[PDB]
Order: C-alpha cells, then structure tokens, then sequence
C-alpha cells in the first residue's frame, strides 16, 4: 500500500522474550481458509516463510466478517501485546476522548488493512511468527512472520498514528464536533448529529480514507442484510446501568423476606448507607418458611430507602487508569446474562444485562461470546481499554467454540471462574 | 554426499560464547580408533582439520559398538547445546492412524547418514571444534570441526526435517496424488496407485532425493506393510496396536501392574471395553517397585474381562473424508466412560475411554458433557471436524440440566440412543418452599484451638437436637447439620442453612463425592420426595438461625 518509510524501531520489555504460545487445533475448513489467505499475503510480500531458527509462535484463527462468506485471518497477539506494552502504552500511547461515551451515535470502522502499507522493523519481525497447523499432524505446518504491521498487535495503531493524523486532518478541521478515536484496528467516530446527518458524515469520512487506500465497508462487510440497518452504529448516551432490584410482591412469606434480608445484607459491602435493622421484621423466632407475614411501617421505609441508594452510583468508586478492568458474567437463564465491571471486588464501575432479545440461539457459548463482545466494546468506548473476563464456562468448551461466533478483531484477557450461588443478587 | 541445499543460519544464545571443555586423557586404543574414524569422515567432507587457536573445544569419547564389532565416536555436546539458540519443535503432535485416509500402496524409505548429508551453517562450524589427544597428553593432538550436522547437537533434528521439507516440496507439487510423511530418518510414502506405478513413482523419488545428496534403499525398502510404527501396526487396509500379551503370573509386583496398566491403556484406543479402574486402585499409596500386591476380587474380575477382550484380534478401519463421524458413548462403572467412533456402523475408526474425576462432587450429566469435550477436541485434531454424537441421555434430562445450571454449556449435534445404563439426575431441589413441611434451621459451630464442634437443628415444630463432634472443621459441622436435618426428617422437608459452602455443593445435584459425608447426604436426598434448601447470613439474628446458633455455639464456638 502507501509508500515505505524509516521503519519505526521497536523493542520488547527487557527481562522478557518473544512469545512461544502453542497453536490451538483448527478444523479443516478454517485451516484451508488460512492457507489461501496466507498464500495471497505471501505473494504480496506481507509475510514470509521462516525456518526452524525462529523459536517463536503466536496462534492464529479464522473468523467470518459479519456472516460474510469471506473468511478473515485473526491472530491472537495477546502475549506479544503484553511484552510490548511499554511501546504502545507509554512511548506511543494514543489518547482516549472522554466525550465519546456521551455521544448520541458512534460508528465503528475497520481500518486494519491500512497497516499493511507500513513495514515493520526487520529486527522485530521474528517475534511475530505464527503457524498454520495441519490435520492429524501429517505435515510440519507452514510457518510465517510479518514484514508489515500485523492487524492484532497494539504496536500497529501506535506507529500508524502519524499517518492517521494526516489523513483525518482535513475531515477534522471541517467537522470540529465529531469525535474520532482509534483502538487497535478500529476507528470510533461519534457525533451528536441526527442519525441521517451522522450516517452522512461517515460516508464523507470514508471518501477521505479511500484516497489513502482504505476502502472501509463497515459492519464487517454486509453482503446479506438480515436486520442490518446501516454500517454498525452504537448509541452510548443511552447505555444505562442495571440496578440491584428488590421485589415488590403483594404477599411476603418468611422465605421471601429472608431472601430480601440476604440480598440487602450483601448489598451493604457495596453501596454504603444500606440498612435492614428495621427490616429483620417478623423473621424473629422460628416460623415455617411458608407462613405469610404482614408488613411493618419502618420496613416499607427501609425497603423504599435502600432501593434509592441502590440503583445509584456506588458513592466512592472511581476508575483508576492504572489498574486493570475486570468483568464478571453470570448465567441468569432463559437467554439472560448479567455482568459487572470493576477494578476492586464489589466496587462496581458498571453493571448491565444482555438477552437473547427476540433472537440469538440456544447455544450458551453463542450468547456468551456475544455478551463478551458487547461488554468489551462498551468498555473500549468508556475507558479506552478492555476488561479481563471471568467466564462461567469450561476452559475446553470455550477454547473449542469461541471463534465459531466471534466477530471482533481484538481478543480480551479471560480466566475461567466458577460462579458462586450469589446470582440471586443480580449484580 | 552433502546436499547442495542452502544452510540454516544459527547462533548461540544471547551473551554467550562457544564451548571450551578440556579434553580428558584417552587410552591408546580409544585414540587409534578415533583417528581411524575421523580420517574416514575427513575424506567425505563431514569434518575438517583446523588448529590455529580455535579456542573452542568439545570432549570426545569412543565406545564399543553392539557385540563389540567397531568403535563409535561419541561427542558429548552438553556444553554446546546449552549455549545454542532455541529452535522450533520438530513435532507438536503425532498422526493418529485413524486419521489416515485409505491408501492402496505404501512403502517406507530411510535416509542413510541423514545428519551427515546436510551442511552446517559455515559461521557456526567453528564451535563444533573437538580434539583427538596424543598419548598421555605429550604432543598437541589432531583438531577437527564439523561441516555437517553433528550427531548429538541440539539443532540437528530441526534443521534436518526442515531441509527435507524443502527438498521434498518440488516433488510433491509434481505429484499431488503422492502422500509423504517424514518421521526422523524415515520417509513414509503412500498412494492409491498400483504396486507397479507406485514403485515407479518411488524410484522417481529416490532419484529426486539423490539429486539432493540423499541416498535411499534399493530393494531393502523395508516397505511392504505391515509397518510397525510408534506401537501401531499399519496396513494399507487397516490398523491396530502392536500385539498385546498379558503375563499370566502367580504374584504381581507394582512394576508388573504398571506395565500391565500401560499396555491396557494403549490397547484401549481400538479394543472397546478395556477397564483399569480396579487395577489402578492397587497402585495407590507409595509402594516400592518390587513390592508384591495381592489382587482383589474386582481386580481379578477386571483383569479377567480384559484377557477376554484381548483374545481375538481387532482392527481399526481408515478415514473416508466424504462420510460423517459418529461417536457413541456408553457408561460403564461409576465414573468410567467408554466410546467408539465410526462412519459405517460398527466398523470402528478409533476407540477410547474417559474416567478422569474432575473435582470432588459431580454427576453423570457433567461427566458425560466432559467426555463429549474430550472427544470433540480429539476429533478436531485427528479428522478436523466434530462428530455427530449418540448419547445415553434423554433429550429431556439434558434440557432440564442445561437450562438450570449456572455454568454455560453447549454440546454438538446429538441424538439419544437407548443403551443402558441411561444417564439421569437422581433428585431435584424444589424451587419454592414446601408448604406443610417441617422447617429445619440447621447450623454448626466449631472451636479452632480445640476442634470440638456441635452440629444441630431447630424446627418450627419445636424439635431441636444438637450432637457433638470431635476433630471437625467449621465446614463439616455445617455439612453434618444438614445431614441431621435429612435423617430425622419426613419425605418432604425445608432446610434453612447459613452455609454457602454447603449450598453450593448440594445445589449442583452431585451424585458422587470424595467427602464421606457428602455421599451420605446424597443417599438421603434420593430417598426424599421434596427438599427445599435456602440460605441466610450467619450471625445476623435471623429468625431461627440465632435460635440454633445459640445451642450450637454454647461450649467453645
Ligand atoms: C504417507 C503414509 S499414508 C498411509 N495410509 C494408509 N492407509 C496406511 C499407511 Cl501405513 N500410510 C503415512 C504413514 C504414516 C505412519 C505414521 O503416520 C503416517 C502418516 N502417513
């Protein structure tokens, strides 16, 4: 693509060596897709075969754009991004606008193909080695390394930052109230304009891109419009927090109140001010769980006042730019999933939900991967970083199926937890 | 020869210098042998004379070949291998026979003097310098360096297999129909051609290799299946494991049971039904290798069935890419699972078994799901696609377990298959309290310094027991208190606990555990008809909780 240029020299965080991550086994159809793709990138000089002298490895997979019959190459650079953090975080960090999260609309445009214009420091290429495995280990398996900026590495946006500024410049100057943000591979464009005017300004922005060789048909190539509206648009200013809900029954059994007292008790270590003293109501003695019970006056107040506190920002919690973001997801059933985002346990910076929404499919893994992308995306808009997920699933089942439904070009950190019987307390 | 192929550049680990180990004094006989050996190698290009301050040196030895016919030159590279860069792995896996397509003809050729037929990066040869000592270290000694891949060097396997891949590429391209597998010294060649056109194409290959520095057998091919590779016996038509033979002896030592268990595990990939549960139990407990272990009844029986299964030979068929894979899983003894994979009914491609516990507390549904994941993963590696499953579980049972379990669970396309024992949940906790059912507020305290804790309950019907315990954890008293409430309880019962720990275990419908208590609590739950479990915070004066907390904590707590 675009002309050469003195390759920006890169370097790993000393005391650390290149990645040596094993390649997860792939299905035949994904392997094939990959050799085609890699054979083409080779003919174009994007990558080159390498010998055994290279001891490095980063895994690769293959996803579908937006159901588009056109496979896309996905490289898991999580490890490399970690040993390169210095580079892309401090040395060439990219600023995150606080205004973006307040915009009426945000369109996500994929600008990854743009990275193949610039060459990568020759002394850093050995670290980008990946391997296309073969079925049943019948042959060694094709090995490669990049010659240009790879698409899943955080080093790529950092470096390309210089070009991107020149490209958007005219567009920025002519549209001072449109927020543009770049987060590895994607461009987030937001405006308070009316949908019609917004969609129109995105078209205008693509024309500018197009002149630098960045044909960017978004929503991940729309070749078949099912519920497809435009080009993949987010509406942040309408993202609302999910409160901790307290029942509102017409009858209160001992059991119902015991459960009420439990969720409240828990909601004390989070959301300061909560009280249930005047609420230990009739649950004094030894009654049958069945036995329905009346209602006190202090109670009505207790309950009413507590729910006021809850459903509100936990006073005292603030995002710390230095600490990692953690996301936890609970399986609620019937296509319902709840999640919280925090840096320090039970100090929620945000909570939410995600449902089948008159759609989705009977696959838990399916819904779960969709929830992770939704949550990661909101996280990128709001904070400028992805959270580390605590997934309620078996490591093996996840690793085997996630790529089957994944559509983003980034991959977040994830550890497999085992959900406590908390659930009842949604948050 | 020495292949004209380009060489692989290699370096020493960052910030390290070549090897320099002193040459220990050698006897005259060993010396003469080394000279006679090196001289010969020196005439074929393998090594070259050096000298002029090549600070590098690696110790050498010589030992009597088998039966003591000829000496062999042993080069101890331990010091060099450490200073040598790391390489990519030669094999991150091994083909499984069942993933092999059906071929008509197959022959194997071994590359003679493989390593010595491949040049070594010129800039690295200086580090492979070693010396032949003079009698009782008087004079200098002959000094050589390698021009090809040394026997025990860290990079020989990697560079050789990579050199061979490049040498083979051209030939492959001009022969799409020919399948070739590289395994160390050996080259496996197969095709669906006729023994005539096959051997023709074979010769064509030898020649291609010869034009590259690689010599191969003439009619010493060693081809002509059956081939014995990695414990398997491959035929162009089918496959099985090397012949298995069970000792049949009076007494068994630990060492004997291990070899036995190893053979059986290996046989279990084609021979269905193999069991080692009872045999593996005997190896439990640190026992000396030569210790005799009496076989128990179960063991005897299990060893018995195994002998039965092994008497008539069984073979596995090869893979047809145009057909589906069908995997069937049967439940054997508790925790033991076996499965078969085929494409045409009962012509098995591969066999297997799953038993792994996977945490204390679990149930047939969770185990069956875990077995399905192993098989799924395995299928992807071997055939690159998931198989359609046939499981001994009702669509209903599965549906009710998935929808109400906290963990996310998927499972590839499956069908029910009635092959007892069928899998089912053995009890269901009620979702709402049982009306007209006695409520048990159980609890349990325990003193940490003493270990004496009391487990008990209090009911809304006035009943209240409190038994003492010795050497128990705060957690056990809570599992002990629930055990009580279930004993002195009617078929229907509401139990209120303040133990999240207990709630988690029971709530997962476990039908087997490692805790002696949990297994009893399971028996009870099964005998019940309706059980409702609920939780409340400990020590918050909750209605009923404190009542029991009192006559449970009183006296160290
Ligand atoms: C090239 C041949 S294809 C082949 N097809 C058959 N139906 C039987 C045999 Cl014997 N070989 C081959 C042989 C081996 C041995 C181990 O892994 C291998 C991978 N491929």
């Amino acid at each position: 693509p675009i002309s050469p240029i003195e390759t920006v020299p890169v370097k790993l965080k000393p005391g650390m060596d290149g990645p040596k991550v094993k390649q997860w086994p792939l299905t035949e159809e994904k392997i094939k897709a990959l050799v085609e793709i890699c054979t083409e990138m080779e003919k174009e000089g994007k990558i080159s075969k390498i010998g055994p002298e290279n001891p490095y490895n980063t895994p690769v997979f293959a996803i579908k754009k937006k159901d588009s019959t056109k496979w896309r190459k996905l490289v898991d650079f999580r490890e490399l991004n970690k040993r390169t953090q210095d580079f892309w975080e401090v040395q060439l960090g990219i600023p995150h606008p606080a205004g973006l999260k307040k915009n009426k609309s945000v369109t996500v445009l994929d600008v990854g193909d743009a990275y193949f214009s610039v060459p990568l420091d020759e002394d850093f290429r050995k670290y980008t080695a990946f391997t296309i495995p073969s079925i049943n280990n019948e042959t060694p398996g094709i090995r490669y390394q990049y010659n240009v900026l790879p698409q899943g590495w955080k080093g790529s946006p950092a470096i390309f930052q210089s070009s991107m500024t020149k490209i958007l410049e005219p567009f920025k100057k002519q549209n001072p109230d449109i927020v543009i943000y770049q987060y590895m591979d994607d461009l987030y464009v937001g405006s308070d304009l009316e949908i019609g005017q917004h969609r129109t300004k995105i078209e205008e922005l693509r024309q500018h891109l197009l002149r630098w060789g960045l044909t960017t048909p978004d929503k991940k190539h729309q070749k078949e419009p099912p519920f497809l509206w435009m080009g993949y648009e987010l509406h942040p200013d309408k993202w609302t927090v999910q409160p901790i809900v307290l029942p509102e029954k017409d009858s209160w059994t001992v059991n119902d109140i015991q459960k009420l007292v439990g969720k409240l008790n828990w909601a004390s270590q989070i959301y300061p001010g909560i009280k249930v003293r005047q609420l230990c109501k009739l649950l004094r003695g030894t009654k049958a769980l069945t036995e329905v019970i009346p209602l006190t006056e202090e109670a009505e107040l207790e309950l009413a006042e507590n729910r006021e506190i809850l459903k509100e920002p936990v006073h005292g919690v603030y995002y710390d730019p230095s600490k990692d973001l953690i996301a936890e997801i609970q399986k609620q059933g019937q296509g319902q999933w709840t999640y919280q985002i925090y840096q320090e346990p039970f100090k929620n910076l945000k909570t939410g939900k995600y449902a089948r929404m008159r759609g989705a499919h009977t696959n838990d893994v399916k819904q779960l991967t969709e929830a992770v992308q939704k949550i990661t995306t909101e996280s990128i808009v709001i904070w400028g970083k992805t959270p580390k997920f605590k997934l309620p699933i078996q490591k093996e089942t996840w690793e085997t199926w996630w790529t089957e439904y994944w559509q983003a070009t980034w991959i977040p950190e994830w550890e497999f937890v085992n959900t406590p019987p908390l659930v009842k307390l949604w948050y | 020869p020495i292949s004209p192929i380009e060489t692989v550049p290699v370096k020493l680990k960052p910030g390290m210098d070549g090897p320099k180990v002193k040459q220990w004094p050698l006897t005259e006989e060993k010396i003469k042998a080394l000279v006679e050996i090196c001289t010969e190698m020196e005439k074929e290009g393998k090594i070259s004379k050096i000298g002029p301050e090549n600070p590098y040196n690696t110790p050498v030895f010589a030992i009597k070949k088998k039966d003591s016919t000829k000496w062999r030159k042993l080069v101890d590279f331990r010091e060099l291998n450490k200073r040598t860069q790391d390489f990519w792995e030669v094999q991150l896996g091994i083909p499984h026979p069942a993933g092999l397509k059906k071929n008509k003809s197959v022959t194997v050729l071994d590359v003679g003097d493989a390593y010595f037929s491949v040049p070594l990066d010129e800039d690295f040869r200086k580090y492979t310098a070693f010396t032949i000592p003079s009698i009782n270290n008087e004079t200098p000694g002959i000094r050589y360096q390698y021009n090809v891949l040394p026997q025990g060097w860290k990079g020989s396997p990697a560079i050789f297999q990579s050199s061979m891949t490049k040498i083979l590429e051209p030939f492959k391209k001009q022969n799409p129909d020919i399948v070739i597998y590289q395994y160390m010294d050996d080259l496996y060649v197969g095709s669906d051609l006729e023994i005539g056109q096959h051997r023709t194409k074979i010769e064509e290959l030898r020649q291609h290799l010869l034009r590259w520095g690689l010599t191969t057998p003439d009619k010493k091919h060693q081809k002509e299946p059956p081939f014995l590779w990695m414990g398997y016996e491959l035929h162009p038509d089918k496959w099985t494991v090397q012949p298995i033979v069970l000792p049949e002896k009076d007494s068994w030592t630990v060492n004997d049971i291990q070899k036995l268990v190893g053979k059986l595990n290996w046989a279990s990939q084609i021979y269905p039904g193999i069991k080692v549960r009872q045999l593996c139990k005997l190896l439990r407990g640190t026992k000396a290798l030569t210790e005799v272990i009496p076989l128990t009844e179960e063991a005897e029986l299990e060893l018995a069935e195994n002998r039965e299964i092994l008497k008539e030979p069984v073979h596995g068929v090869y893979y047809d890419p145009s057909k589906d894979l069908i995997a069937e899983i049967q439940k054997q003894g508790q925790g033991q699972w076996t499965y078969q994979i085929y494409q045409e009914p009962f012509k098995n491609l591969k066999t297997g078994k799953y038993a792994r516990m996977r945490g204390a507390h679990t149930n047939d549904v969770k185990q069956l799901t875990e077995a399905v994941q192993k098989i799924t993963t395995e299928s992807i590696v071997i055939w690159g696609k998931t198989p359609k499953f046939k499981l001994p579980i009702q669509k209903e049972t599965w549906e009710t377990w998935w929808t109400e379990y906290w963990q996310a669970t998927w499972i590839p396309e499956w069908e029910f298959v009635n092959t007892p024992p069928l899998v089912k949940l053995w009890y269901q906790l009620e979702k709402e309290p049982i009306v007209g059912a006695e409520t048990f507020y159980v609890d349990g305290a325990a003193n940490r310094e003493t270990k004496l804790g009391k487990a008990g309950y209090v009911t809304n019907k006035g009943r209240q027991k409190v038994v003492p315990l010795t050497n128990t954890t705060n957690q056990k008293t809570q599992l002990q208190a629930i055990y009580l409430a279930l004993q002195d309880s009617g078929l229907e019962v509401n139990i209120v606990t303040d133990s999240q720990y207990a709630l988690g275990i029971i709530q997962a419908q476990p039908d087997k555990s490692e805790s002696e208590l949990v297994n009893q609590i399971i028996e009870q739950l099964i005998k019940k008809e309706k059980v409702y479990l609920a939780w409340v915070p400990a020590h918050k004066g909750i209605g009923g909780n404190e009542q029991v907390d009192k006559l449970v904590s009183a006296g160290i707590r």
